[PDB]
């Protein structure tokens, strides 16, 4: 159960982010790659080095599509439907994984958003991650 | 792994009572039945979709025959666990590209089938003692990791 | 989202305990203490030695409990709702916590169930036991 | 704990620019904020309802304190880390009961804050130096549960 609190929060904590989507994202990926090393067995293709412009490309496309969670957040289930498939049976990504960047996803807030991170929103931003990492997985079984 | 030289006179002796023919391949079957994120690897194996057809696209009942021949091979290793297992983490890792964790998704079906295999033979001290060695076996299974 | 394939299943499965819910939660218990040793810290004041009645008595809750998921399965978030709250406002059990015992109430199904746990079954009562491991913490944030 | 002797010359040289009593404090009272299947064992703290009033709990700055005071009495113990916790997990195992699991709820909550303080300071191949030595705390200090 999500409140008003943590959507109007993130409405305005996420809001600092806008342009910042595309670097917050493709380094925010990086984090998760450098800390927990079986987030890089899903990226074969890739390249889990510097700037590389398939994570700072891919930066673009997570980050980029958590805005339309946020601003569709009034109803995610339908808000991005086709991402919560192109996972379970296009690309699964497990579960467990997802928290593994659905906790990397706050540092690029907690450290280029300072200001803004507050205890507060670290549960408000946390929840609304905590929910988006769960309606993709909505269709999995 | 840390195991005891007491439970191991009963997670060691009651394996050679199991069949990594079918057994282990049941093991794997059930994998792609229950948890369904393990598909992602065995695409190329016909199909998986109905669960009657999971417990045997033939492949699936191929590869759970030799998924444990190691388990099986290591059951008698369980001092240098981490060690026999290795050149099979380091290639899971950047061949198969297999997520660690699927590892361990793995390990509990398979005690969850050995319960399933011997009923009341499983007793409540003897789980805690395998619990031990599949919760191990996938840590060694997943220590290659770059 | 939940097929009324495990909804049917689970109601003959699960059906095939009914007087079996005094041991069969009894006794799941005493696989979850003596497996994972950090769900006895929950239990202080009981006993985490074999036939106490402590356990032995909260077999009959545990499952007694959820034989009434079961059934009320066709709305569970209001099945036992007066649960989903005295968790977490009572007594919180910790989300991953209720994995720990969300995977070894297979075993006494597993085991005293052998021509009943079927591989299907186990998807349908992983799936029943997936959710009432999340019903709960619904009021957790 | 496994550790590079390099990336530690990046894990434990920006600690010293830390504070371990708002920061060690800031760190608990947010982990009651945000996690707070925590908030069962500080039941006797006055009150923690409030947000404001979980990050300004005078006992609740006053453990945050300490907590970290052993965290930053062990970044400089990372080859015996699973020792030197020890009778501090022996402890939180009889006495509080503290579950394994909360001590890594913390551990990230404690490198969710340090980037917090540090901002760009944190970079991507120090974080990942860190997380080891908090996912490694964790264990050492779950490791004495029978
Ligand atoms: C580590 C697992 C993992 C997690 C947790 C995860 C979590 C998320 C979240 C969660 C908050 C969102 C919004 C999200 C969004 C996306 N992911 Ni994820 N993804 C993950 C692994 C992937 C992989 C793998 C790809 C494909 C990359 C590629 O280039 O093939 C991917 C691709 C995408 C794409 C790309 C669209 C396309 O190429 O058509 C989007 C958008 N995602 N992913
Ligand atoms: C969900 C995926 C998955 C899991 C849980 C898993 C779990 C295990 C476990 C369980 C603890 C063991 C002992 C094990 C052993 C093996 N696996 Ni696994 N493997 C898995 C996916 C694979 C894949 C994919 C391959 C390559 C298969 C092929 O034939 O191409 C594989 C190949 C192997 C091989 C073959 C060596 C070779 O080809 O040179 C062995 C041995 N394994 N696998
Ligand atoms: C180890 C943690 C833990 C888990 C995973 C867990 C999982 C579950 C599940 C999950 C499938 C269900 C249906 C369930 C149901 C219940 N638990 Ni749980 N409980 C847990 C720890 C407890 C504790 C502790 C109590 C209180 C016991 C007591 O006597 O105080 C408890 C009490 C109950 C009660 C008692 C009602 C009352 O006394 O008013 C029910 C019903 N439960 N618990
Ligand atoms: C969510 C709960 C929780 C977490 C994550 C946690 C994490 C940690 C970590 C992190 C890895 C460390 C090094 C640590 C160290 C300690 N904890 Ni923790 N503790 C926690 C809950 C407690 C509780 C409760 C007490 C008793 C506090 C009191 O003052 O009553 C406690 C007491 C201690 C003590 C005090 C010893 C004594 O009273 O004799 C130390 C030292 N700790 N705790």
């Amino acid at each position: 159960v999500l409140s008003p609190a943590d959507k109007t929060n993130v409405k305005a904590a996420w809001g600092k982010v806008g342009a910042h989507a595309g670097e917050y994202g493709a380094e925010a990926l990086e984090r998760m790659f450098l800390s927990f090393p079986t987030t890089k067995t899903y990226f074969p293709h890739f390249d889990l080095s510097h700037g590389s412009a398939q994570v700072k490309g891919h930066g673009k496309k997570v980050a980029d599509a958590l805005t339309n969670a946020v601003a569709h957040v009034d109803d995610m289930p339908n808000a991005l439907s086709a991402l919560s498939d192109l996972h379970a049976h296009k690309l699964r990504v497990d579960p467990v994984n997802f928290k593994l960047l659905s906790h990397c996803l706050l540092v690029t807030l907690a450290a280029h958003l300072p200001a803004e991170f507050t205890p507060a929103v670290h549960a408000s931003l946390d929840k609304f991650l905590a929910s988006v990492s769960t309606v993709l997985t909505s269709k999995y079984r | 792994v840390h195991l005891t030289p007491e439970e191991k006179s009963a997670v060691t002796a009651l394996w050679g009572k199991v069949n990594v023919d079918e057994v282990g391949g049941e093991a794997l079957g059930r994998l792609l039945v229950v948890y369904p994120w393990t598909q992602r690897f065995f695409e190329s194996f016909g199909d998986l979709s109905t669960p009657d057809a999971v417990m045997g696209n033939p492949k699936v009942k191929a590869h759970g025959k030799k998924v444990l021949g190691a388990f099986s091979d290591g059951l008698a290793h369980l001092d240098n666990l981490k060690g026999t297992f290795a050149t099979l983490s380091e290639l899971h890792c950047d061949k198969l590209h297999v997520d660690p964790e699927n590892f361990r998704l793995l390990g509990n079906v398979l005690v969850c089938v050995l319960a399933h295999h011997f009923g009341k033979e499983f007793t409540p001290p003897v789980q805690a003692a395998y619990q031990k060695v599949v919760a191990g076996v996938a840590n060694a299974l997943a220590h290659k990791y770059h």
